[PDB]
């Protein structure tokens, strides 16, 4: 076969979209009301409760980092 | 739309008394015609047990209190306000029916914490 891309990708040059579309959003976001409100519900959703770190077999590393062994999920 | 339903409140939430003089078609009425006709029908000295008594000549009507739904309204403006600050429809002090229990309700609860 192959080691890069031989399908088209259908964009190239434009005629697709400009800092003026881009302001449009910030609009959006920064005029607040129920339409702001309902996007920043749909963030906190998918966001707001926060996250978590682990790395897979971490503790087959304990590495002297700065002179005390640490792991990288400490890094 | 909060002065606005203060004032419209006292035009528009009570009634008022139109008293008419003369007959249609009638005699000419005049302001210190009136004017007695006022001192009669006063409300500032008139007491709740009152009766009145006139010729054919005198009416006294009704404007009544032209009923408008100010309280859906408040519940809109309140929405909005509410939803607009991020707080839940229930910190204006407003009810729906449904949206106080279930998932329903503690999506919103899950939204604000």
């Amino acid at each position: 076969a192959s080691s890069t891309p031989q399908t088209n990708v259908d964009s190239m040059g434009g005629g697709d979209l400009t800092f003026e579309d881009l302001r449009d959003i910030k609009d959006v976001r920064d005029s607040g009301g129920q339409v702001a409100q309902l996007m920043d519900y749909k963030a906190l959703l998918n966001f707001g409760e926060g996250c978590e770190i682990h790395v897979e077999g971490d503790d087959e590393t304990k590495q002297l980092v700065d002179g005390e062994p640490m792991t990288l999920s400490e890094w | 739309n909060e002065a606005a339903i203060n004032q419209a409140i006292e035009l528009h939430g009570f009634p008022q008394r139109h008293v008419k003089v003369g007959k249609e078609d009638g005699a000419p009425v005049r302001d210190n015609d009136l004017r007695r006709v006022r001192t009669i029908f006063d409300p500032r000295t008139t007491d709740a047990n009152t009766a009145y008594f006139t010729g054919q000549d005198v009416d006294v009507e009704t404007l009544e209190a032209h009923n408008f739904d100010y309280s859906a309204i408040h519940e809109m403006d309140m929405r909005n306000l509410t939803t607009a600050l991020g707080l839940p429809l229930e910190a204006g002090n407003v009810g729906a029916d449904g949206l106080g229990s279930g998932k329903p309700a503690e999506l919103r609860f899950a939204l604000l914490k």
